[PDB]
């Protein structure tokens, strides 16, 4: 059994997000369903729940904007909030929550960004190890990825080979309007002429992605 | 308008200890019964320990419990560990002829306790890349420390720095529980090539370690 929430991604101020819920593995009116949010860095907030049987109820805040409904044929149930605002920035989540049942399921959520602001690709630099090493048996290498919009990016190595010691930093928000972020690994110093170093980066709001062989400087 | 009330707000504790987490309902829980306990580790949605008040889910280490009696709802963790680095919720849920009400707890964000540990410091002078589009950003790394608490201060040609870098930091590592943290110094190309030592130093405590680079040396 399977949620994935499908929409969201970047909205405008005064618009509306439509999110859909998609069921694989069962039939989406087995079960009951909520909607639930999270801002970046906060707590979760219920928005509100369909039943099974159909009938939907709003949290108290979410009443005047928000709608819930399900499509059998397609499988999906659904939320619509109009007149958004900054504030509803957030991961939104479907999900069968389950406190007095044994039967909990999730989606993986989905950002949706409240922005006026245009979609930008990131840049990606090496950040170098030193071929001689300075820091003993361990070194550091990495990729910076420069001034896109909106979040996330998304950082493996080595096509997920490498994921061991690797430390990618939440985004900042820089002076520009643009995020920014580093990707770093620590690696065998003595590997350095022997392996390959390849950072993949995603940014599937931009549908783009970029490939960085990390060299010794 | 149903409410759950979450205390503490945060807790730090150390591995092995007991960790008591409290709920209290602002109602009768549906039935006294519709409590749940999730757990929510960076990046990742949260994820159902408890159900049913105190249904441990088969996926879940034993480790954590939960009970209820009355309004009081409680999570226990009876022997913490690194992994339970994370930030828990209670969710509970209401009925009625024309109600079907969830309130989630604020959360209590569970911080290891753990010994000081020293950053590895690491500094990256600018990509050729980079340079050649107008802007230099320059990098320190800090990695694996504990505490939280640094002071990372720019020297630039051994002038402080101020207002030109920005820090992000890791949450708290699940296996080892240190934190990794970035300052990134952006100058303008035509600024960076105007300088020659280029230095981060990292305070903690009585130790201050700074790691250089002259520009253009390899």
């Amino acid at each position: 059994v399977q949620l994935v929430e499908s929409g969201g991604g970047l909205v405008q101020p005064g618009g509306s997000l439509r999110l859909s819920c998609t069921a694989s593995g069962f039939s989406i009116d087995s079960y009951g369903f909520s909607w639930v949010r999270q801002a970046p860095g906060k707590g979760l907030e219920h928005i509100g729940y369909l039943t099974a049987g159909g009938r939907a109820f709003y949290a108290s805040w979410a009443k005047s904007r928000s709608t819930i409904t399900r499509n059998t044929n397609e499988n999906t149930v659904t939320l619509k909030m109009n007149s958004l605002r900054a504030e509803d920035t957030a991961v939104y989540y479907c999900a069968k929550l389950g406190s007095g049942n044994p039967v909990a399921i999730w989606g993986q959520g989905t950002l949706v960004t409240v922005s006026s602001a245009s979609t930008k690709g990131p840049s990606v630099f090496p950040l170098a190890p030193s071929s001689k090493s300075t820091s003993g048996g361990t070194a550091a290498l990495g990729c910076l990825v420069k001034d896109y919009f909106p979040e996330p990016v998304t950082v493996s190595w080595n096509s997920g080979a490498l994921t061991s010691g690797v430390h990618t930093f939440p985004a900042v928000l820089q002076s520009s309007g643009l995020y920014s972020l580093s990707s770093v690994v620590t690696v065998p110093s003595s590997s350095l002429g022997t392996q390959t170093y390849i950072c993949n980066v995603n940014h599937k709001p931009s549908n783009t992605k970029v490939d960085k062989k990390v060299e010794p400087k | 308008d149903i409410q759950m009330t979450q205390s503490p707000s945060s807790l730090s504790a150390s591995v092995g200890d007991r960790v008591t987490i409290t709920c209290r309902a602002s109602q009768s829980v549906w039935r006294n019964k519709n409590v749940a306990w999730y757990q929510q580790k960076p990046g990742k949605a949260p994820k159902r320990l408890i159900y049913a008040i105190a249904s441990l889910y088969s996926g879940v280490p034993s480790r954590f419990s939960g009970s209820g009696s009355g309004t009081d709802f409680t999570l226990t963790i009876s022997s913490l560990q690194p992994e339970d680095f994370a930030t828990y919720y209670c969710v509970g849920h209401y009925g009625s002829e024309n109600d079907a009400y969830y309130a989630f707890g604020q959360g209590t964000k569970v911080e290891i306790k753990r010994t000081v540990a020293a950053p590895s410091v690491f500094i990256f002078p600018p990509s050729d890349e980079q340079l050649k589009s107008g802007t230099a950003s320059v990098v320190c790394l800090l990695n694996n420390f504990y505490p939280r608490e640094a002071k990372v201060s720019w020297y630039v040609d051994n002038a402080l720095q101020s207002g030109n870098s920005q820090e992000s930091v890791t949450e708290q590592d699940s296996k080892d529980s240190t934190y990794s943290l970035s300052s990134t110094l952006t100058l303008s190309k035509a600024d960076y090539e105007k300088h020659k030592v280029y230095a981060c130093e990292v305070t903690q405590g009585t130790t201050s370690v700074t790691k250089s680079f002259n520009r253009g040396e390899c």
